[PDB]
DNA sequence: CTTGACAAAAGTGTTAAATTGTGCTATACT
């Protein structure tokens, strides 16, 4: 359960990280995320991509 | 219920086969290539920057907040590292990934054998140790084997494992067992001793003898040295160790106090100390509060000759025949009175 | 109450022998 955010320019965040609906991603503040939960990032599949979660 | 808790707390996380296993050591190799990596970017020790990656892995505040009144705090050697390396290009940024993934699949891998490291220290037991407590220090084992083995030579990372389980056991053994700190060496060759004896008391029908087991043990093997070791092998003696055939008697109740002087000593004492003091009036002002700087009653300290002679403006060989005369003067008043010729123990 | 002389007991220092603490072992072995 998560959604799909690819990227191009690097990524401001690492593999952990506690996102929130409206927040920045990667690409130097083009692709962000508008759901809460942990950001898995990946490096192959060029994909910021977040999973519905909250830290608890 | 401990017992039950680890076995079924591992047997939640599965097994780990040919795929998964060779990945997962690729992963971790490739992680710390890439600490040695970023190790130039800010020149950054590879140790430094790896410890740095739990920061925010196996824990956010828990790994720096508790080793001990000190370590390296978050906010100040840890922050001013992990904020340091977050501003550098692709190039660089990507490592960071690459060794966050391998710092997690290390203790990935881990977790996947650890059904391995539990069957491991089944056999071990019987050392001191219940289970939970070989199994934590075969953990341990682990996680030596895991750092130190190589995917790249085709080898079976349980075969790896294994060796070093057996050593983090084998090892907490002597940490742990003899209530009594024995060194590594000592059980070695304890163990050594004991299997040689445990072995000819077959082959011989009945025991050996400190002269016949010491034989097959080697060159300068006595029946002294092993019959010496032999006592510091033995473990203390719990003083709950019931004495007698009856429920009341203990072991410790049956021990003495001569800690402390007894009550008849401190009357002992005390007199000596006075009827010393009454017997010595009877000497010369200089005779006698010199015999006493000899003796460690003035200053409790003794006084040397050389130093009582500079005290009294005297030489380094007048205060000796003070001595002496003095000591015998006193001699004639003890054979007259008899009241301290007593204390002849 | 004393001076020089001087054995024995005691001291300062380096080195040798002994003791002690660690790291590894890869067929695979859950």
């Amino acid at each position: 359960k998560a959604r799909v955010y690819p990227f191009e320019d690097d990524v401001e965040v690492t593999t952990g990280d506690r996102v929130a609906p409206g927040d920045v991603l990667a690409d130097g503040g083009k692709v962000k995320s508008e759901i809460y939960g942990r950001v898995e990032v990946d490096l192959v599949r060029n994909v910021v991509r977040v999973v519905e979660s909250y830290d608890i | 219920d401990p017992v039950r808790q680890y076995l079924h707390e591992i047997g939640q996380v599965p097994l780990l086969t040919l795929e998964e296993e060779i990945d997962l050591a690729r992963k971790v190799e490739e992680g710390m290539e890439a600490i040695k990596k970023l190790s130039e970017a800010t020149g950054l020790d590879q140790e430094l920057i790896r410890e740095v990656v739990r920061a925010k892995i196996l824990g956010t505040a828990r790994i720096q907040k508790i080793p001990g009144l000190k370590e390296k705090p978050d906010p100040k050697t840890v922050e001013e590292v992990d904020g340091k390396l977050k501003s550098l290009p692709k190039e660089l940024k990507r490592y960071l990934h690459i060794a966050r993934e391998g710092e997690a699949a290390r203790q990935h891998l881990i977790e996947a054998n650890l059904r391995l490291v539990v069957s491991i220290a089944k056999k071990y037991t019987g050392r001191g140790l219940s289970f939970l407590d070989l199994i934590q220090e075969g953990n341990q084992g682990l996680i030596r084997a895991v750092e130190k083995f190589e995917y790249k030579r085709r080898f079976k990372f349980s075969t790896y494992a294994t060796w070093w389980i057996r050593q983090a056991i084998n090892r907490a053994i002597a940490d742990q067992a003899r209530t009594i700190r024995i060194p590594v060496h000592m059980v070695e060759t304890i163990n050594k001793l004991s299997r040689t004896a445990r072995q000819l008391q077959q082959e011989l029908g009945r025991e050996p003898s400190y002269e016949e087991i010491a034989e097959a043990m080697g060159p300068g093997w006595d029946a002294k040295r092993v019959e010496e070791t032999l006592k510091i092998a033995q473990e203390p003696v719990s003083l709950e160790t019931p004495i007698g055939d009856e429920k009341d008697s203990f072991y410790g109740d049956f021990i003495p106090d001569e800690n402390l002087p007894s009550p008849v000593e401190a009357a002992a004492q005390s007199l000596l100390s006075e009827e010393l003091e009454k017997a010595l009036s009877k000497l010369s002002e200089r005779e006698a509060m010199v015999l006493k700087l000899r003796k460690g009653l003035i200053d409790g300290r003794e006084h040397t000759l050389e130093e009582v002679g500079a005290y009294f403006g005297v030489t380094r060989e007048r205060i000796r025949q003070i001595e002496n005369k003095a000591l015998r003067k006193l001699k004639y008043h003890e054979s007259r009175t008899r009241k301290l010729r007593d204390f002849l123990e």
